[PDB]
Protein backbone atom coordinates (compact mmCIF):
# COMPACT_ATOMS: atom_id res chain seq x y z
CA UNK A 1 0.00 0.00 0.00
CA UNK A 2 1.06 3.59 0.00
CA UNK A 3 0.83 6.68 2.06
CA UNK A 4 -1.03 9.12 0.44
CA UNK A 5 -1.51 13.25 1.21
CA UNK A 6 -5.10 13.56 1.77
CA UNK A 7 -4.51 17.39 2.64
CA UNK A 8 -2.02 20.21 3.00
CA UNK A 9 -1.05 22.52 5.89
CA UNK A 10 0.43 25.92 5.37
CA UNK A 11 1.92 27.35 8.51
CA UNK A 12 2.02 31.28 7.72
CA UNK A 13 -1.97 30.68 6.83
CA UNK A 14 -1.00 32.34 2.76
CA UNK A 15 -4.59 32.05 0.98
CA UNK A 16 -3.17 33.29 -1.93
CA UNK B 1 -0.08 28.35 -2.63
CA UNK B 2 2.34 25.29 -1.37
CA UNK B 3 2.21 23.87 2.55
CA UNK B 4 4.85 22.37 4.28
CA UNK B 5 2.91 19.93 6.37
CA UNK B 6 0.62 17.14 4.66
CA UNK B 7 -1.81 15.28 6.13
CA UNK B 8 -1.19 11.79 5.35
CA UNK B 9 -2.99 8.57 5.94
CA UNK B 10 -2.81 5.41 4.92
CA UNK B 11 -5.51 1.97 5.36
CA UNK B 12 -4.84 1.93 8.68
CA UNK B 13 -4.50 5.33 10.36
CA UNK B 14 -3.97 8.77 9.30
CA UNK B 15 -0.62 11.18 10.48
CA UNK B 16 1.42 14.14 9.53
CA UNK B 17 4.28 14.47 7.36
CA UNK B 18 6.55 17.58 7.35
CA UNK B 19 8.82 18.67 4.48
CA UNK B 20 12.22 19.99 5.91
CA UNK B 21 15.34 20.63 3.64
CA UNK B 22 13.87 18.97 0.38
CA UNK B 23 12.72 15.46 2.42
CA UNK B 24 9.11 14.87 3.31
CA UNK B 25 9.54 13.86 6.72
CA UNK B 26 7.12 11.61 8.74
CA UNK B 27 6.76 8.79 11.69
CA UNK B 28 7.72 5.30 11.36
CA UNK B 29 5.33 3.79 13.15
CA UNK B 30 3.06 5.13 10.79
CA UNK B 31 4.26 4.70 7.16
CA UNK B 32 6.94 1.50 7.85
CA UNK B 33 8.30 1.25 4.42
CA UNK B 34 5.31 2.02 2.73
CA UNK B 35 6.07 4.63 -0.32
CA UNK B 36 4.00 7.85 -1.08
CA UNK B 37 1.55 8.06 -4.01
CA UNK B 38 2.26 10.08 -6.51
CA UNK B 39 0.56 10.91 -10.30
CA UNK B 40 3.75 9.26 -11.84
CA UNK B 41 2.94 6.16 -9.25
CA UNK B 42 4.46 5.10 -5.75
CA UNK B 43 8.06 6.70 -5.05
CA UNK B 44 10.41 4.90 -2.48
CA UNK B 45 11.46 6.59 0.85
CA UNK B 46 15.05 8.30 0.87
CA UNK B 47 15.45 7.32 4.26
CA UNK B 48 13.95 4.95 6.79
CA UNK B 49 15.21 4.64 10.42
CA UNK B 50 13.34 2.64 12.59
CA UNK B 51 15.50 3.38 15.83
CA UNK B 52 14.34 6.84 15.46
CA UNK B 53 10.98 6.17 14.43
CA UNK B 54 12.02 8.34 11.40
CA UNK B 55 11.13 8.00 7.85
CA UNK B 56 11.06 10.25 4.33
CA UNK B 57 10.47 10.31 0.99
CA UNK B 58 11.13 13.50 -1.64
CA UNK B 59 8.65 16.44 -1.16
CA UNK B 60 5.67 15.91 -2.58
CA UNK B 61 4.04 18.43 -4.97
CA UNK B 62 2.34 21.44 -3.50
CA UNK B 63 4.65 21.51 -0.62
CA UNK B 64 7.53 23.59 0.77
CA UNK B 65 10.54 23.14 3.17
CA UNK B 66 10.52 24.17 6.39
CA UNK B 67 14.30 25.65 7.60
CA UNK B 68 16.03 23.94 10.90
CA UNK B 69 16.18 25.85 13.96
CA UNK B 70 19.36 28.07 14.21
CA UNK B 71 18.34 30.42 17.49
CA UNK B 72 18.10 27.13 19.94
CA UNK B 73 15.07 28.49 21.79
CA UNK B 74 13.08 26.21 24.23
CA UNK B 75 9.53 28.02 23.35
CA UNK B 76 8.34 25.58 20.96
CA UNK B 77 4.52 25.40 18.93
CA UNK B 78 3.42 22.43 17.98
CA UNK B 79 1.12 22.60 15.09
CA UNK B 80 -2.02 19.18 15.01
CA UNK B 81 -3.27 18.04 12.12
CA UNK B 82 -6.47 20.55 11.99
CA UNK B 83 -3.73 23.82 12.29
CA UNK B 84 -4.03 24.46 16.35
CA UNK B 85 -1.02 25.68 17.47
CA UNK B 86 0.25 24.07 21.14
CA UNK B 87 3.09 25.93 22.83
CA UNK B 88 5.12 23.30 24.30
CA UNK B 89 7.97 24.09 26.71
CA UNK B 90 11.56 22.35 25.71
CA UNK B 91 12.48 19.90 28.59
CA UNK B 92 14.90 17.81 26.63
CA UNK B 93 16.34 17.14 23.37
CA UNK B 94 13.25 15.04 22.39
CA UNK B 95 10.95 16.20 25.53
CA UNK B 96 8.58 18.59 25.97
CA UNK B 97 5.54 19.73 28.41
CA UNK B 98 2.46 21.36 27.20
CA UNK B 99 1.48 24.62 28.41
CA UNK B 100 -1.51 23.29 28.72
CA UNK B 101 -2.38 20.21 28.96
CA UNK B 102 -4.65 18.74 26.45
CA UNK B 103 -7.09 15.85 25.90
CA UNK B 104 -4.90 12.88 24.21
CA UNK B 105 -7.68 12.98 21.37
CA UNK B 106 -6.27 16.51 20.43
CA UNK B 107 -2.84 15.67 19.83
CA UNK B 108 -3.97 12.61 17.69
CA UNK B 109 -3.40 11.89 14.12
CA UNK B 110 -0.52 14.38 14.64
CA UNK B 111 2.61 12.40 14.71
CA UNK B 112 5.21 13.49 12.00
CA UNK B 113 3.73 16.95 12.09
CA UNK B 114 6.47 19.46 12.98
CA UNK B 115 7.56 21.54 16.47
CA UNK B 116 8.20 24.92 15.56
CA UNK B 117 10.33 27.47 17.50
CA UNK B 118 9.39 31.70 18.15
CA UNK B 119 10.78 32.35 14.28
CA UNK B 120 8.51 29.10 12.68
CA UNK B 121 11.34 27.36 12.32
CA UNK B 122 11.71 23.38 12.63
CA UNK B 123 13.03 22.15 15.69
CA UNK B 124 11.91 18.74 15.51
CA UNK B 125 9.42 16.27 14.39
CA UNK B 126 6.37 15.43 17.03
CA UNK B 127 6.84 11.93 17.83
CA UNK B 128 4.55 10.69 20.30
CA UNK B 129 2.14 12.20 23.40
CA UNK B 130 2.58 11.32 27.06
CA UNK B 131 0.30 10.94 28.34
CA UNK B 132 -1.31 10.16 31.74
CA UNK B 133 -4.62 8.92 32.49
CA UNK B 134 -5.85 10.17 28.81
CA UNK B 135 -4.07 14.12 28.97
CA UNK B 136 -1.61 14.82 26.83
CA UNK B 137 0.98 16.54 29.10
CA UNK B 138 4.40 16.35 27.88
CA UNK B 139 5.49 15.57 24.04
CA UNK B 140 7.90 13.22 22.26
CA UNK B 141 10.00 14.39 19.13
CA UNK B 142 13.05 13.74 16.86
CA UNK B 143 14.73 16.37 16.68
CA UNK B 144 15.55 18.31 13.62
CA UNK B 145 19.43 17.61 14.02
CA UNK B 146 18.44 14.42 13.64
CA UNK B 147 17.13 14.25 10.58
CA UNK B 148 19.48 17.14 9.27
CA UNK B 149 22.23 13.53 9.89
CA UNK B 150 20.03 11.30 8.54
CA UNK B 151 20.05 13.01 5.48
CA UNK C 1 9.88 63.35 -7.43
CA UNK C 2 7.73 60.67 -7.99
CA UNK C 3 5.41 58.43 -5.20
CA UNK C 4 6.62 55.50 -3.52
CA UNK C 5 4.62 52.50 -5.19
CA UNK C 6 3.54 49.46 -2.62
CA UNK C 7 3.90 46.62 -5.20
CA UNK C 8 3.47 43.74 -2.49
CA UNK C 9 2.90 43.03 1.06
CA UNK C 10 4.21 40.65 4.02
CA UNK C 11 1.48 39.07 5.79
CA UNK C 12 2.53 38.28 9.96
CA UNK C 13 -1.17 38.31 11.18
CA UNK C 14 -1.28 35.01 9.65
CA UNK C 15 -1.78 31.50 11.37
CA UNK C 16 -1.60 27.67 10.03
CA UNK C 17 -4.45 26.89 8.14
CA UNK C 18 -5.21 23.61 6.01
CA UNK C 19 -5.25 24.62 2.42
CA UNK C 20 -8.38 24.08 0.76
CA UNK C 21 -9.22 21.39 -2.01
CA UNK C 22 -11.22 24.39 -4.06
CA UNK D 1 2.29 31.00 18.45
CA UNK D 2 5.23 31.91 16.12
CA UNK D 3 6.12 34.05 13.27
CA UNK D 4 5.05 33.46 10.41
CA UNK D 5 4.91 35.48 7.29
CA UNK D 6 3.67 34.50 3.21
CA UNK D 7 4.54 37.44 0.30
CA UNK D 8 2.65 38.44 -2.33
CA UNK D 9 3.00 41.03 -5.11
CA UNK D 10 0.21 42.78 -5.88
CA UNK D 11 1.68 45.27 -9.42
CA UNK D 12 4.41 44.78 -11.66
CA UNK D 13 7.36 47.08 -13.37
CA UNK D 14 4.76 48.57 -15.84
CA UNK D 15 1.76 49.04 -13.35
CA UNK D 16 4.18 50.39 -10.52
CA UNK D 17 5.70 52.63 -13.00
CA UNK D 18 2.29 54.20 -13.80
CA UNK D 19 1.03 54.45 -10.03
CA UNK D 20 4.71 56.26 -9.10
CA UNK D 21 4.02 58.82 -12.08
CA UNK D 22 0.47 60.10 -11.12
CA UNK D 23 0.23 58.80 -6.98
CA UNK D 24 -2.87 57.32 -7.56
CA UNK D 25 -3.09 53.92 -6.35
CA UNK D 26 -6.72 52.18 -5.88
CA UNK D 27 -5.41 48.53 -5.03
CA UNK D 28 -6.70 47.17 -1.72
CA UNK D 29 -4.44 47.02 1.29
CA UNK D 30 -3.43 44.06 3.60
CA UNK D 31 -0.75 43.30 6.07
CA UNK D 32 1.70 45.41 8.77
CA UNK D 33 4.66 44.90 6.19
CA UNK D 34 4.49 46.80 2.52
CA UNK D 35 6.46 46.09 -0.26
CA UNK D 36 7.50 49.46 -1.37
CA UNK D 37 9.48 50.32 -4.53
CA UNK D 38 10.62 53.96 -5.92
CA UNK D 39 12.47 53.87 -9.64
CA UNK D 40 15.18 53.02 -8.14
CA UNK D 41 14.75 50.69 -5.53
CA UNK D 42 12.52 48.38 -3.47
CA UNK D 43 12.64 47.99 0.13
CA UNK D 44 9.89 47.71 2.75
CA UNK D 45 7.39 49.55 4.86
CA UNK D 46 6.81 48.32 8.29
CA UNK D 47 3.12 49.94 9.62
CA UNK D 48 3.43 50.49 13.55
CA UNK D 49 1.03 52.09 15.78
CA UNK D 50 -1.13 53.78 12.58
CA UNK D 51 2.13 55.19 11.25
CA UNK D 52 3.80 53.68 7.88
CA UNK D 53 7.42 53.96 8.46
CA UNK D 54 10.81 53.23 6.33
CA UNK D 55 14.43 53.40 5.82
CA UNK D 56 14.71 57.69 4.60
CA UNK D 57 17.70 56.25 2.55
CA UNK D 58 15.10 54.52 0.81
CA UNK D 59 11.99 56.82 0.53
CA UNK D 60 14.04 60.11 0.41
CA UNK D 61 11.24 62.88 0.49
CA UNK D 62 9.13 60.83 -1.61
CA UNK D 63 5.33 60.74 -1.44
CA UNK D 64 2.98 57.66 -1.16
CA UNK D 65 0.73 57.18 -3.72
CA UNK D 66 -2.33 56.24 -2.36
CA UNK D 67 -6.29 55.62 -3.75
CA UNK D 68 -6.71 59.57 -3.10
CA UNK D 69 -3.68 60.43 -5.08
CA UNK D 70 -0.19 61.44 -3.36
CA UNK D 71 0.14 61.47 0.53
CA UNK D 72 2.90 63.60 2.21
CA UNK D 73 4.97 62.17 4.68
CA UNK D 74 3.81 62.84 8.06
CA UNK D 75 7.59 62.52 9.64
CA UNK D 76 11.38 62.86 8.24
CA UNK D 77 14.10 62.64 10.31
CA UNK D 78 17.28 62.36 7.91
CA UNK D 79 19.60 62.29 10.79
CA UNK D 80 17.62 58.61 12.16
CA UNK D 81 17.01 57.53 8.55
CA UNK D 82 13.32 57.72 9.00
CA UNK D 83 10.03 58.68 7.15
CA UNK D 84 6.48 57.96 8.11
CA UNK D 85 3.41 58.41 6.13
CA UNK D 86 -0.27 57.27 7.51
CA UNK D 87 -0.38 53.67 7.66
CA UNK D 88 -2.71 52.57 4.33
CA UNK D 89 -6.29 52.27 4.67
CA UNK D 90 -6.46 48.11 5.36
CA UNK D 91 -3.06 47.73 7.08
CA UNK D 92 -2.30 46.32 10.06
CA UNK D 93 -0.33 47.97 12.04
CA UNK D 94 2.56 46.19 14.83
CA UNK D 95 3.09 47.62 18.21
CA UNK D 96 6.01 48.59 19.76
CA UNK D 97 8.18 46.37 22.03
CA UNK D 98 7.46 46.32 25.67
CA UNK D 99 10.17 44.35 27.87
CA UNK D 100 13.02 44.62 25.34
CA UNK D 101 14.29 41.27 24.80
CA UNK D 102 17.52 40.02 23.70
CA UNK D 103 15.83 37.32 20.54
CA UNK D 104 15.00 39.07 17.48
CA UNK D 105 13.67 37.91 14.07
CA UNK D 106 14.16 39.64 10.91
CA UNK D 107 11.28 40.04 8.61
CA UNK D 108 12.42 39.64 5.14
CA UNK D 109 11.44 40.80 1.77
CA UNK D 110 10.85 37.13 0.83
CA UNK D 111 8.90 36.47 3.98
CA UNK D 112 11.65 35.02 5.62
CA UNK D 113 11.75 35.28 9.52
CA UNK D 114 15.69 34.55 10.69
CA UNK D 115 16.84 35.08 14.04
CA UNK D 116 19.34 38.22 15.21
CA UNK D 117 20.75 38.16 18.55
CA UNK D 118 21.07 41.77 20.24
CA UNK D 119 24.47 42.74 20.08
CA UNK D 120 23.96 46.33 21.32
CA UNK D 121 21.26 49.18 20.96
CA UNK D 122 21.41 48.98 17.14
CA UNK D 123 23.04 45.93 15.89
CA UNK D 124 22.12 42.29 16.11
CA UNK D 125 24.13 39.16 15.08
CA UNK D 126 22.21 36.89 12.31
CA UNK D 127 22.85 33.25 13.89
CA UNK D 128 23.26 31.94 11.05
CA UNK D 129 24.77 34.39 8.23
CA UNK D 130 23.16 34.73 5.03
CA UNK D 131 24.50 36.16 1.78
CA UNK D 132 23.62 39.88 1.13
CA UNK D 133 22.12 39.33 -2.19
CA UNK D 134 19.47 37.49 0.81
CA UNK D 135 18.69 41.08 2.64
CA UNK D 136 18.71 43.12 -0.63
CA UNK D 137 15.51 44.95 -0.59
CA UNK D 138 14.72 44.58 2.91
CA UNK D 139 15.13 47.39 4.06
CA UNK D 140 12.79 49.15 6.39
CA UNK D 141 11.47 45.79 7.23
CA UNK D 142 10.64 45.00 10.58
CA UNK D 143 12.88 43.19 13.72
CA UNK D 144 10.45 41.55 16.06
CA UNK D 145 10.99 39.96 19.52
CA UNK D 146 9.83 36.59 20.35
CA UNK D 147 5.65 38.16 20.66
CA UNK D 148 5.66 39.85 17.56
CA UNK D 149 6.27 43.13 18.74
CA UNK D 150 8.19 45.50 16.64
CA UNK D 151 12.16 46.28 18.25
CA UNK D 152 13.25 47.96 15.25
CA UNK D 153 13.45 48.65 11.26
CA UNK D 154 16.01 46.73 8.91
CA UNK D 155 18.77 49.81 7.63
CA UNK D 156 22.26 48.08 7.45
CA UNK D 157 23.90 44.82 6.33
CA UNK D 158 27.78 43.90 7.98
CA UNK D 159 28.91 42.51 4.99
CA UNK D 160 32.08 40.18 4.83
CA UNK D 161 32.83 38.98 1.51
CA UNK D 162 29.38 39.21 0.34
CA UNK D 163 27.74 37.61 3.50
CA UNK D 164 26.16 39.42 5.73
CA UNK D 165 27.61 38.22 9.38
CA UNK D 166 25.34 41.03 11.53
CA UNK D 167 22.60 43.92 10.84
CA UNK D 168 21.99 47.38 11.98
CA UNK D 169 18.61 48.45 12.93
CA UNK D 170 16.74 51.71 13.95
CA UNK D 171 15.29 51.21 17.74
CA UNK D 172 11.37 51.77 18.00
CA UNK D 173 12.39 54.47 20.31
CA UNK D 174 13.70 56.52 17.41
CA UNK D 175 10.40 56.63 15.65
CA UNK D 176 9.00 57.89 19.18
CA UNK D 177 11.57 60.16 18.65
CA UNK D 178 11.37 61.22 14.93
CA UNK D 179 7.22 61.68 15.69
CA UNK D 180 8.00 64.43 18.47
CA UNK D 181 10.51 66.19 16.50
C1 LIG E 1 18.05 48.56 2.09
O1 LIG E 1 18.10 49.98 2.06
C2 LIG E 1 19.50 48.01 2.13
C3 LIG E 1 19.55 46.50 2.46
C4 LIG E 1 21.01 45.93 2.45
C5 LIG E 1 21.65 45.64 1.10
C6 LIG E 1 22.22 44.36 1.69
C7 LIG E 1 21.25 44.48 2.87
N1 LIG E 1 20.40 48.73 3.03
C8 LIG E 1 21.28 49.60 2.56
O2 LIG E 1 21.38 49.86 1.36
C9 LIG E 1 22.18 50.28 3.59
C10 LIG E 1 22.18 51.77 3.52
C11 LIG E 1 23.18 52.11 2.51
C12 LIG E 1 24.27 51.03 2.62
N2 LIG E 1 23.58 49.95 3.32
C13 LIG E 1 24.09 48.75 3.63
O3 LIG E 1 23.42 47.89 4.23
C14 LIG E 1 25.56 48.50 3.31
N3 LIG E 1 26.24 48.29 4.58
C15 LIG E 1 26.65 49.29 5.34
O4 LIG E 1 26.55 50.47 4.99
O5 LIG E 1 27.22 48.82 6.47
C16 LIG E 1 27.49 49.59 7.66
C17 LIG E 1 28.76 50.40 7.39
C18 LIG E 1 27.69 48.52 8.82
C19 LIG E 1 26.41 50.62 8.10
C20 LIG E 1 25.66 47.24 2.45
C21 LIG E 1 24.90 47.37 1.14
C22 LIG E 1 24.99 46.09 0.30
C23 LIG E 1 26.45 45.67 0.07
C24 LIG E 1 27.23 45.55 1.38
C25 LIG E 1 27.11 46.84 2.19
O6 LIG E 1 23.50 53.27 3.31
C26 LIG E 1 22.81 52.74 4.47
C27 LIG E 1 23.57 52.15 5.62
C28 LIG E 1 21.96 53.75 5.10
C29 LIG E 1 17.32 48.16 0.81
N4 LIG E 1 17.21 49.05 -0.18
O7 LIG E 1 16.87 47.02 0.75
ZN1 LIG F 1 14.52 29.22 15.92
ZN1 LIG G 1 8.83 42.12 23.30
Amino acid sequence: GSVVIVGRIVLSGKPA
Amino acid sequence: VEGEVQIVSTATQTFLATCINGVCWTVYHGAGTRTIASPKGPVIQMYTNVDQDLVGWPAPQGSRSLTPCTCGSSDLYLVTRHADVIPVRRRGDSRGSLLSPRPISYLKGSSGGPLLCPAGHAVGLFRAAVCTRGVAKAVDFIPVENLETTM
